[PDB]
This record gives structure tokens, C-alpha cells and sequence, in this order.
């Protein structure tokens, strides 16, 4: 995640193993139950896309759901690209590039790039955009997996 | 176990089968286009006659929530 | 691993026992399952070659796989030496030596040497080169150990 | 138990035997060259006739994934 | 152990209880298995002789092995004294004394003395000398305790 | 399970039923106004005759502690 250091700057720090394991354990115990979404939300505080793929990729089991989510993440990403067209002409030397759906999904962007966008002024909330897609896709799952 | 060896039981819920499929698909490393081909093809083909029948009625263009809710009573 | 200190420099710090044990426990529980690779990747964040041999050497069980990996690590290392020939003439007093496959595997290099290469400017990512070999060799294993 | 005492059963999968071999090889402390000699030699020699036959057909130059997939049905 | 403080000096800090217990648990679970040696090596990072006797003395069980090790430690120590004779004439006021086998084994030296030798410039690696004796004696044990 | 399928048993305490209701209501994602409509409507409707009778006597304007204490002996 990207956290504030004592000095008063935003720097990246790694997520903790008993945080990781707590994510694992939630999924083990409460599967598709709604409490998973606030839980997720708390444990995703200050998290990167990269950390969010890590969390999704480290799941075991419920592979039908994991595939449905993936496909929702790509749909929501396809929709990001649709709604926000690429911008006019070449990229400025003085500036950094606008993200695509795949940069938001973490796929085409690097960590330093993910830190550029979030730490820069104005900052862009690529975590929160992926977060809604995850929560939206979580609703899809919850609604389906209701019996 | 190979991906061709993944098949749906005569009493096995589709759901439990689809989970097995994307787990084994998760251990295949092929190009995405090939894996798309595997998705639309092999999944239905090794699905059981009762659900297979059901899935034929969904037609093409169908997505996983609709397949998964379609074969639920089977 | 080599971590950033509060002062704002990169210094080596030792890896933690409940990190070590978490590595052990993953292997115990999920054996050759794919979730092992992101898991590995997270726990290998900022890690040295030396720490990576420590992690591989501390395995118990699955010795056929451990040998297949070793032999993949040496093949990938042999390939490093092939692709990157040694450089022209004697080593400069003002400079430090280029790595070989065995320095990347940690074998012929010392820790201070591993810290020289990574901390120096430009830095060379000998962890990430070994990491790909490990991940590549992990694919070999995963593909074989599929039933 | 000594490394010479490691042998493959008549019904034992090779795989379970190869695991035993690199575990015992893991408790041998000899030079790498000697341990290479042990690998190509002793492993096949104490392998069972049915797999032994199989391994003779792989020829030399063979690697562990190919040996391990070669004696799978045996 | 002797660790580097934030200020940038080497100071002694005590070893942790869940480190201690992790040492205990390894021995409980994996007895004489080879994984014990890398494991030992990691948990002995920055350790004193004094801490190394603490670790050996806190063992329960496997007393035949513990005696074989002791006797190996004394043999290796006797050998240290043989190979390195005492030096010419009286000890200088400006200098501190050279170690013997028993100072390396921690027996005749005090902690402050163990910190003098290691922290001083040049430093002498009395941990690493005992460490080889421990690892050597670990090989003896492993080879015997193979069945 | 759908919210319409939530009903009170003939021997089931209302309390155990109301818990089931706001759990399933917890998995409905509809506008608040619709969920208010569901609250006043469906809860009483699928309540058992003995308690249903009781709840009709509370009239409208009633709150959950008063409903929950009202159907306690039933």
C-alpha cells in the first residue's frame, strides 16, 4: 500500500503477512457472505491495484465466482476505456500519461507508475475506481450466490 | 490431470464442474484467444446431457451468471 | 532483505521468523498449488539471492521437485552466462565486477557484494532475474504436477 | 539407511521412489561430481524391471520431467 | 545478539521469546533433519557465543547427540588453541587480548568482551568460527543419525 | 433463496424469523423506499396465523421492539 511516512510524505510499504492471512481466513470462513464487502473495504485501505490483483490471485477455491469477477473487472475496464477516450496529440515531457482500464486493473501499469498517479498533484483515485468494480462484481456474486 | 479429462458427472451440479474447469484452466498457460476457444467449446461439450440440453437453449452470446442460473435445477 | 531505513538509505535487515514459518506453512499446506507463486512473490519482496537460497534450502519433502527446480536454476544460470559474455579486459579499480549466473544464484557472491549491485547507481536487479527463473521453474513444476 | 539400500518396489510408483532418492541424496554430503555419478547410475539400477525397461528406451541425455512422465503408467 | 541501532552504531539487544520458542519448536518437530542447519543459520544471524550456549543449553532430549556436539565443540576449540598459539610478550594497555578456543565457545569471555572483539576495528568473527564448529558437528550428527 | 420465500413456521418463534428476514433483506440491494415497503408488507404477510393475528392488533405505526415483545408467547 501507499502510506504516509513520519517525515510527512506518501511512500509505498508492503502489506503485512497476518493482514494477508486475515484476508485468506475471511474468505475461508464467510465465503460469499455480505460481511466480506466492508471487511474487504477496511483491509483495502490505501491499497494499490497491484495489491488488489495479489489479493484476487491468492484466492483458492470458488473458481466459478473468481472467473465471473475477472470477466466483470474486464467489462468495467472496457467501459473505462469507452467512457474516457485517449487524449489529444502526443504525451507532454512535463507530464505523465493518462491511465487506461488495464492501468486501473494494474495490468499495464508498473508500481512506480501507480505511485506517480496517486501521489502526484492532483492525484487520481485508480484504487477507488477498481474498488467500485470489485464491490459491483461482489454484488453480482452475492446476488447469484443467494439460494 | 489434463483439461480434456475435465467432465461433468451425471448427478454433479454444473456449478461444481465450472469451478473445476476454471481451476484447471487456471493451470493452463496458453494464449488468451485459445483459452477463449476452450471456454466456449470444451465446457459445454463435457457438460452432462440434461444441462447440455439446457445450454443449447440459451444460444450463443450467453454469460456465466446466466449459464450458472440456467443449469441450477439440473 | 534490503530495505529502506528511516534515515533514507537502503540497508540490509534480516527476514523475520514468523515470515520464515509462513513460508514453511504455505508449502506444507498448498504444496504445488498455483497460489504458491503470488504468495512467494509477496514474501520475496526486497529479498536477496542469499535469502532465496535460504527459502529453497529450508524446504522439507517434495525432493523430486526440489531437484527439478535446482536443475532449472542452473539451466537458467548457464543461459545467463551464455547470453551475457564476460566484458573486455581487466576490472577497473573504480568499479565493481559484473555478475555471472552463479552470482545471481547467490553462490559465488557474498552479501556485501549482493548489496553493492542492488544499492549502487545504476542498480542491477539480480533478485528479479532469479525470481523469473524461480517463477519459470514453478510453471514447470505446476504443469508437471497437474494430474 | 544407506543410499545403496534405496530401491524401487515391484508395485511402487517410480515417483515415490525418486522422492526417496533425493531425500537420501539430500543426507549425502559428497562432491557434486560424485552425486552426479550417483544420479545417472544408482537411480536407474535400483529401478524396477518394468520401468527399468522404459528408462532404457529414453536413452542418455534424459531429464527428470521426461523420466517422471515416462514411467507414469508402470 | 549485536545489532545496529538507529543512531548508526552496533549495540547488544536481547533475543526474542517467540524467536527462542521458534528454536525450540524446530528441534521438537524436525529433530536431526538437514533443514535444521539453514534454519539455525538464519536464527543465528548476528548472534553471540553467549546466545549460542543459551540455545544449546536450552535443548531437552537427544542427550547422546548433545553430548557428541559438546565434545566436537571442545575438539574444535582445542584445535583453535593448537593452530593459533598465544602471542609474544605481555598484553598492551592500548589493546585488548586475543581470544582462545574457550573465549570462542563463550566460556572464558564475558559479554562485554564478546562485544569488544566484534564491534572493534578490525572486528574478529568469533560467531562465525563457533558457527562452523556447530555446522561441522551438525554434519557429524546428521551422518550418524541417518538410518 | 429469494425474499418472497422467507416465511414463518407454524412453531417457529417470530424472533427467529425476523432475524432471517433482515439477513435476506441484508442481501437485497433495492432503493430504501422499496425496502421500507418490504418491511411493512412482507414481514407480516408471511408471519404465522397465531402471530399474524397478534400483529394485526398492534395496528400501524408499530416499531420492532413492540412487535418483537408482542409475539413472544406465540
Amino acid at each position: 500500500p501507499i502510506v504516509q511516512n513520519l517525515q510527512g510524505q506518501m511512500v509505498h510499504q508492503a502489506i503485512s503477512p497476518r493482514t494477508l492471512n486475515a484476508w485468506v481466513k475471511v474468505v475461508e470462513e464467510k465465503a460469499f457472505s455480505p460481511e466480506v464487502i466492508p471487511m474487504f473495504s477496511a483491509l483495502s485501505e490505501g491499497a494499490t491495484p497491484q495489491d488488489l490483483n495479489t489479493m484476487l490471485n491468492t484466492v483458492g477455491g470458488h473458481q466459478a465466482a473468481m472467473q465471473m469477477l475477472k470477466e466483470t473487472i474486464n467489462e468495467e475496464a472496457a467501459e473505462w476505456d469507452r467512457l474516457h477516450p485517449v487524449h489529444a496529440g502526443p504525451i507532454a515531457p512535463g507530464q505523465m500519461r493518462e491511465p487506461r482500464g488495464s492501468d486501473i486493473a494494474g495490468t499495464t501499469s508498473t508500481l512506480q507508475e501507480q505511485i506517480g498517479w496517486m501521489t502526484h498533484n492532483p492525484p487520481i483515485p485508480v484504487g477507488e475506481i477498481y474498488k467500485r468494480w470489485i464491490i459491483l462484481g461482489l454484488n453480482k456474486i452475492v446476488r447469484m450466490y443467494s439460494p | 490431470t489434463s483439461i480434456l479429462d475435465i467432465r461433468q458427472g451425471p448427478k454433479e451440479p454444473f456449478r461444481d464442474y465450472v469451478d473445476r474447469f476454471y481451476k484447471t484452466l487456471r493451470a493452463e498457460q496458453a494464449s488468451q484467444e485459445v483459452k477463449n476457444w476452450m471456454t466456449e467449446t470444451l465446457l459445454v461439450q463435457n457438460a452432462n446431457p440434461d444441462c447440455k440440453t439446457i445450454l443449447k437453449a440459451l444460444g450463443p452470446g450467453a454469460t456465466l451468471e446466466e449459464m450458472m442460473t440456467a443449469c441450477q435445477g439440473v
